[PDB]
């Protein structure tokens, strides 16, 4: 119960991904399965015994589970066995609440003793995921045509503060993520039988800061400039050390702080 | 008259198809005994899913009293084999005219079975 | 050996040992043994349905019948076992 | 084939290995004394000739023996695979 | 933390054959390197790295200055353009900077060039002079003196001018110092002495290893059991009993040690009371238990941890060694046995078989059983704290012990009667990969390109625990020839840091697997059934 993917014991040897998802889509609830994969022991024309389906929402695995404990799913003359699956297919959160798109991303520390801080670059139309089982927070930032992963572990946060942006005290329209190790930095790189709902054909790989001014390398703290949620406390409420308190902060230019050399966090002789 | 007699649910089939045209080997544990039971079944005549339950008794001669070599009316699926491998946990191999059976069990509760006997096969799916 | 089965004989073995499926009645059976020198083994499928009269012969027991009472072979390789004249197993391979 | 969606499936199997098999011949033709300085764990900036140079390698082949040797047997073990897909695109009741 | 492989040079399948393909990381560490770094008014150069800073990941870097720069010091240090491998010559160039204590100078007039002895048997070069030497008496009191040493040793490792290796004492010394010919590393412009260890009487301990390669000879399990069972026991013991105190500080850590707590143990108060001193005990007591479940040592008093050299006598055979080592307080508490000698009140010889064993083992064939013997001749010389190792034979005793030298290495000695000498196992291969010789002069560039791929395919922690784990599932263990492939690796991967040749760990000898007595939480666990289980197990019946 703790993912959304399941693994498919026997499957016949003739049949292509398109056909699985027409029948699950069939038997199922339309359009409920996210991401299917066959492997193939060979490149692209001998694929296995067995295959893996992600569903979107834990209700759909539920009744999957019910359908092939009852032997109700027969895919050409061949009984459908569901068992789970070690890793999913793709590491996106099963709840959609917890799915932030086109948010804006920006980086800074308190630079002031009073309830200031400093921006230094800021991202817009960043896409935010929130996993709860991997312990760890998904960035993804779209530059210059190819995205970015920022990752930010459990471990790397100390303290978890929620600000506003609009300037009234009563709302809640940011959220400061201080940092005491740095976040990971990925890139991503450049089909019978994956279907994946999407353009998830690509791999990732880690490199270093890909900001201009190096702003990610000299900047200990996180802000999520995002609309006033009702229930958006709850969601962050499960960060480690999360305090129950409302604080307001000030934007100060601090463009100048800017250092294009390899060593970032150095100040300026 | 009956030796062996217990109620088994099975487990896994072996080709997993419903109209597959081929004979299907199944896969049942027993109940309070402990005992694992490999049978080729025919399902087109025999229907026979998974988490199913059934009974299974073995027994010398289907006649009452002696009389080896009225059961009938009891069960649906009566066989006819003979026991030609006992060695092992023992294990019975008995095979209904190619029809292997394996029922791997405990030494204690298979123990009145000689070898090269015919023995009959009773199921009933309750 | 000089004698084989032939083109025809092989697969109609093959046939009726692989199938297993097949399930002959007794007029059939019966028809069949008089090409047959040995006699008529047990059925050994007493009732294959709740609603089913006539039990019926297996396909390897017909095969079983060519065989003398004293004649003992066994195949490793094919899982074949025959014991006093009778096939007790067959998986695949066709090479006995 | 069950049915023509199987038959064009198997199809663009066959296709693909095909594909492979010749990519396995091509890869193989490489087993000489000249691509002694390629084969070697270094930095070799020829990479893209080897593989942009498709239709030099059948003109090879063509015009030596030990090669057209190797290509057969390679041809041969790869193709061992493609012929294997019977099994898995044929049913039990099929007379071949 | 430790940089995984995957973030550096991932592998990546282009065209017929698969390259990697180096990140983003690769050629930021390249220019750190390069460029260097700069912190305020100064700007820091690469120098060297040690051979425990290239396993960790670490390097020296000193500022440039107007007086001396980081080339001053380089060329200072020696000329290291001779060296023609990119491996050895980081190794010659970072092999000076380890923790040494300063002593007198000595010119270059007054050295030996003593020549060496050499046997070549069934077509292999077996050396028996690796890194031994010559001391007289008279050196040994002027080394001794700045070191505040009251006994002389008769074996101390030392390094001075390039050299490196263990001298041994002897009685018909011509001079101060003496030299040999195997032991030249490069050229230095100073010949300034220091000395890191002399010797340490240590008792011995069981590692993991040693059990797991001494479980197939026919040793049971309830000798292990009950040997851990009596430490248990007197473990705890030692807490509310004063007499046991003493007796475990004494036999444990420091043979002969002088400590607040030490000399307390023996006279002082009730545990209930000095609690400064009771929760110090009951911290040693967590840190023993926690270092027991954490890996397996297993104290015995019969048997200590000493380096070995040779004397120019030739007389023992090869079988034959000698062992002597100081007297604990189990030894003076009861003298009398059949295997040790009494040759003196401090000092006792034993006459038992003794084995060599070291720290890292993968083969069935290091044990090696060795009769000592009693002999005055030997005895009139004065060794002490140091094994005998014969002059001539078929195959050096450091060969057969994993291929090592005599460069003042540790070695396990243990006057044990109750192991089974009775089966015999012939020794691994110790011939090495080939050198890799350069046709030019070292630009600073492959250094830094060596230093950065040392990261790269660095399975020397894995192997270990690969073969633990192979050996706790398949039974017969070290009888395999997966064991022997997993010992090949591993003796490969030990030479990676002297010669540049990858591991090259395999993808399908991956265990998979770990048992209960790992920190692995996150991955699977599995109940083992060893001999390691049955310990671990007693361990947490002990503990709950």
């Amino acid at each position: 119960t703790n993912r959304s993917t399941v693994k498919i014991s026997n499957v016949p040897q003739t049949i292509v991904a398109d056909e699985l998802l027409r029948f699950l889509e069939l038997h199922l609830g339309e359009d409920t399965v996210f991401a299917l994969e066959i492997p193939t022991t060979r490149d692209n024309w001998k694929p296995r015994d067995f295959a893996r389906v992600q569903f979107t929402t834990l209700e759909v695995k539920s009744r999957a589970q019910l359908l092939s404990s009852q032997s109700k799913l027969l895919f050409k003359t061949h009984n459908l066995r569901l068992s789970e699956a070690y890793d999913d297919i793709i590491p996106r959160p099963v709840d959609p609440r917890k799915r932030l798109d086109d948010i804006v991303l920006t980086v800074g520390f308190p630079e002031s003793d009073e309830k200031r801080f400093c921006a230094l670059e800021k991202w817009d139309g960043v896409r935010c995921w929130i996993l709860t089982e991997k312990r760890r927070v998904e960035f993804w930032v779209w530059e210059s045509g190819d995205c970015y992963k920022i990752e930010v572990r459990f471990e790397d946060i100390i303290e978890t503060l929620s600000c506003c942006v609009n300037g009234d005290a009563s709302e809640i329209d940011a959220f400061l993520l201080k940092l005491k190790y740095g976040p990971k930095v990925f890139k991503r790189v450049t089909d019978r039988y994956r279907f994946c709902k999407e353009d998830f054909d690509f791999m990732w790989i880690r490199t270093t800061d890909f900001s201009g001014s190096k702003s990610i390398g000299t900047s200990t703290c996180f802000c999520l400039e995002v609309h006033n949620g009702s229930t958006m406390l709850d969601i962050f409420s499960g960060l480690p050390y999360y305090r129950e308190d409302t604080l307001s902060l000030t934007y100060v230019d601090g463009k100048t702080f800017a250092s294009a050399a390899q060593i970032v966090p150095l100040l300026n002789a | 008259i009956i030796m062996f007699e217990d109620i088994f649910v099975v487990d896994k089939l072996d080709p997993d198809g419903k109209k597959f045209d081929k004979v299907t080997r199944v896969e049942a544990r027993s109940h309070n005994l402990e005992m694992f039971m490999h049978l080729d079944v025919n399902t087109e005549v025999y229907p026979l899913a998974v988490g199913d339950k059934f009974t299974l008794a073995m027994a010398p001669t289907l006649n009452l009293d002696g009389t080896p070599d009225t059961l009938a009316d009891k069960y649906e699926y009566i066989m006819h084999g003979k026991l030609y491998k006992i060695s092992e946990k023992a294990e019975l191999y008995v095979s209904f005219g190619g029809l292997l059976m394996l029922l791997q069990g405990d030494p204690a509760h298979i123990s009145h079975f000689e070898l090269d006997q015919r023995l009959f096969l009773l199921m009933r799916k309750l | 050996n000089l004698l084989s089965l032939g083109q025809d004989s092989l697969t109609a073995a093959y046939l009726v040992n692989v199938e297993k499926n097949c399930y002959l009645n007794r007029a059939q059976m019966q028809q069949l043994q008089m090409y047959c020198p040995f006699q008529l083994p047990p059925p050994a499928i007493i009732k294959a349905s709740p609603s089913s009269t006539e039990p019926q012969w297996t396909g390897m027991q017909l095969f079983g019948m060519l065989f003398p009472p004293g004649f003992d072979y066994t195949y490793p390789l094919n899982n074949v076992v025959v014991s006093n004249g009778e096939l007790l197993s067959f998986s695949e391979g066709s090479a006995w | 084939s069950s049915d023509l969606q199987s038959r064009k499936n198997l199809t663009e199997e066959i296709s693909y290995g095909l594909r492979e098999a010749e990519q396995v011949c091509n890869k193989q033709q490489l087993m000489v004394e000249s691509w002694r300085d390629f084969l070697a764990v270094n930095g070799e900036d020829k990479e893209e000739d080897s593989v942009s140079d498709l239709a030099r390698f059948c003109y090879e082949r063509q015009k030596s023996a030990t090669l057209s040797e190797l290509a057969v047997s390679a041809f041969k073990d790869a193709y061992r695979d493609v012929q294997a897909l019977a099994y898995r695109y044929g049913d039990q009741s099929n007379s071949f | 933390s430790k940089l995984p492989a995957n973030a550096l040079s991932v592998n990546s399948k282009e065209g017929y054959f698969v390259k990697p393909s180096r990140t983003n990381i690769y050629n930021r560490v390249l220019s750190i390197l390069g460029e260097g770094i700069t912190v305020g008014p100064k700007r820091f150069e690469f120098l060297a790295f040690s051979a425990s800073q290239l396993r960790g990941n670490s390097v020296w870097m000193f500022a440039s200055n107007e007086k001396v720069k980081a080339e001053d010091i380089r060329e200072w240090m020696g000329c290291f353009r001779k060296i023609r491998s990119i491996s050895k010559c980081a190794a010659r160039m970072g092999q000076l900077f380890s923790a040494s204590r300063q002593t007198l100078i000595v010119r270059a007039q007054d050295v030996e060039q003593i020549p060496d002895i050499e046997v070549t048997t069934d077509g292999a070069d077996y050396c028996f002079s690796d890194g031994i030497g010559k001391i007289s008496l008279a050196f040994a009191k002027q080394v001794a003196q700045k070191c505040g040493l009251s006994h002389v040793p008769s074996a101390f490792q030392i390094r001075y001018g390039g050299y490196k290796g263990v001298i041994a004492v002897d009685r018909s010394s011509f001079r101060k110092l003496s030299l040999r010919d195997s032991m030249l590393k490069f050229d230095s412009n100073n010949r300034m002495l220091n000395v890191t260890r002399w010797t340490e009487s240590m008792p011995c301990f069981l590692n993991r290893e040693i059990i797991c390669l001494l479980s197939t000879l026919g040793i049971e399990d309830a000798m292990f059991e009950a040997m851990q069972a009596v430490h248990l026991s007197m473990l705890g013991n030692m807490l509310e009993d004063r007499d046991a105190a003493l007796n475990v500080l004494q036999k444990l850590s420091g043979e002969n040690s002088k400590n607040l707590l030490v000399k307390m143990l023996l006279q002082g108060y009730a545990p209930s009371s000095e609690p400064y001193l009771s929760m110090m005990l009951r911290v040693h007591h967590e840190s023993q238990l926690s270092e027991l479940k954490s890996r397996c040592r297993i104290l015995v008093p019969k048997g200590r941890i000493l380096i070995g050299c040779m004397d120019e006598m030739g007389i023992l055979e090869y079988g034959q060694v000698y062992v002597r080592v100081t007297l604990t307080k189990a030894e003076l508490k009861s003298r009398d046995q059949s295997y040790f000698r009494k040759i003196d009140e401090e000092t006792s010889v034993v006459i038992g078989k003794v084995v060599v064993t070291k720290n890292p083992c993968l083969h069935p064939g290091d044990i090696r059983v060795l009769d000592a013997i009693y002999e005055v001749h030997f005895e009139e010389k004065g060794y002490l704290d140091c094994i005998i190792f014969p002059q001539k034979g078929e195959r050096p005793h450091p060969n057969e012990c994993s291929g090592g030298d005599l460069d003042g290495d540790q070695f396990f000695v243990s006057w044990d009667e109750k192991i089974i000498p009775s089966e015999m196992d012939p020794p691994m291969d110790y011939a090495g990969s080939r050198p890799r010789l350069m046709d030019h002069d070292v630009t600073l560039e492959e250094i830094h390109k060596f230093f950065v791929d040392y990261m790269i395919s660095d399975t020397l922690g894995v192997i270990s625990t690969a073969h633990l784990v192979h050996a706790d599932r398949d039974p017969e263990k070290a009888r395999s020839q997966k064991c022997l492939e997993l010992a090949n690796l591993h003796s490969r991967a030990v030479d990676f840091a002297k010669t540049g040749a990858p591991a090259e760990m395999p993808y399908a000898l991956k265990p998979r697997e770990f048992p209960d007595f790992l920190e692995r939480f996150e991955k699977p666990t599995y109940i083992s059934e060893s001999v390691f289980g049955k310990l671990y197990r007693a361990v947490k019946s002990s503990l709950a």
